[PDB]
């Protein structure tokens, strides 16, 4: 928390869901490897304490 | 009342205030006078009973 | 009478104080001073509503004052960063006219 | 013209037919046009959830999930708001079926 | 997440902002009075044997 | 829990939910049974 | 939240451990 005090980044995660939007893929297919990463990593969640 | 977006109170004047409520209710109270009945006309789906006042 | 009330509105409806100063970001002077789910800081009301409504989980989301209140800052930071009203004017200035 | 209607793609608006749906008199002052074709659009921003897709064929569930996201905008006070398609629970497949099932007794 | 995700404010300079961050914790003055524990604890420690 | 209780698509999770609902009280999963008190099969 | 909404838009081991 002292380092939260200071420190001048600011995580946002909508970069990787905003980069991750831009994929191509055919939507006849079953397998999502984008829906993957976004289901997998959750970087809607906060506390990266 | 209470604006959700503008977050203030409107300022419609109160119903203490307007002039046509105040001149139907001095209207209708002239027109029945002495009368225990107090409508100056009774509306049926018809044809309409009226009032014997004089005036 | 009428133009008072007109104008208390138009001031309601544009002015959350999301105004642009020029100046070094500081630690100190931010517009989110204390965010009420884990006191950070993030210098700007639209970013300060979007981390209040990021933690809250998105099958939970019910439409609010403050949920009606977020699109309202967008709504009205977009217009104003709009160029032509950015620089425009409805009267003359003596200047102008002359 | 039968052969005609088998094939082409008919307009958002007149795909209420199948479906019963109507665009209310309170939005004949306003613009609908732009908002059905840019600002109510399918496959959301977090990418593809499975209950997003469908077929190539019944392709017409697209335009009443137009009306459907369109009305959601309207119905909420402030601005018109950009709304994408978030899960459907049944998929394409279990929205096609029982649409298909009420329309057998209309 | 948080490797792959971080951004600075939009337009920031650092000298500022650590010469604002930095400031109170060196108003603290904490740190001297723990020294003269640690003289206490050494003289204890050799008295005792 | 409930959300652990609630990836592929619509008919594959149900050809899962089939097969191990198939496969669910089978007797080759089950363990731990008893004696039958036989008293015939000599 | 809705009030705040119209402000914001207008043992040992215990023992060392304090130590
Ligand atoms: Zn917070
Ligand atoms: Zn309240």
């Amino acid at each position: 928390v002292l380092l939260q005090r200071i420190s001048p980044l600011q995580i946002d995660p909508t970069i990787i869901s905003n980069t991750m939007s831009t994929v191509s893929e055919s939507t006849t297919q079953t397998l999502s490897p984008a829906s993957s990463i976004l289901g997998k990593l959750r970087p809607s969640n906060s506390d990266f304490s | 009342l209470y604006d959700p977006v503008l977050q203030k109170y409107d300022e419609i004047p109160g119903l203490s205030h307007n002039c046509p409520l105040w001149c139907f209710r001095e209207i209708c109270r002239h027109i029945s006078g002495p009368l225990p009945d107090r409508a100056p006309y009774l509306y049926l789906s018809a044809g309409v009973f009226w009032l014997m006042s004089p005036r | 009478p009428m133009s008072t009330r007109i104008a208390e509105a138009t001031s309601a409806i544009v002015s959350k104080h999301p105004a642009r100063v020029g100046l070094p970001p500081t630690a100190s002077s931010g517009h989110g001073y204390q965010c009420h789910v884990c006191s950070a800081v993030l210098f700007s009301p639209l970013d300060l509503d979007a981390h209040v409504a990021s933690h809250g989980l998105h099958g939970n989301m019910t439409l609010t004052s403050s949920e009606i209140q977020r699109h309202i800052t967008e709504f009205i930071s977009s217009w104003q960063n709009h160029p032509i009203v950015q620089v425009s004017a409805d009267v003359e200035n003596r200047k102008t006219a002359q | 013209l039968a052969g005609k209607i088998m094939l082409q793609d008919v307009n958002t608006v007149q795909l209420a037919r199948v479906v019963n749906l109507a665009v209310p008199d309170t939005w004949m002052s306003l613009d609908f046009d732009t908002m059905f074709k840019h600002h109510v659009k399918l496959l959301p921003k977090d990418g593809r959830h499975l209950n997003t897709d469908i077929p190539p064929r019944m392709g017409w569930l697209r335009a009443i999930l137009r009306f459907l996201g369109a009305g959601m905008a309207m119905t909420a006070t402030g601005v018109a708001v950009d709304i994408y398609l978030e899960d459907i629970h049944g998929g394409g497949r279990s929205l096609g079926q029982r649409f298909m099932t009420w329309m057998r007794q209309e | 997440v948080a490797l792959l995700s971080g951004k600075y404010p939009p337009d920031l300079v650092t000298n500022v902002w650590y010469a604002d961050a930095i400031y109170p914790m060196y108003a603290d003055t904490e740190v001297f009075s723990n020294l003269q524990r640690d003289v206490i604890t050494c003289e204890a420690v050799q008295t005792l044997v």
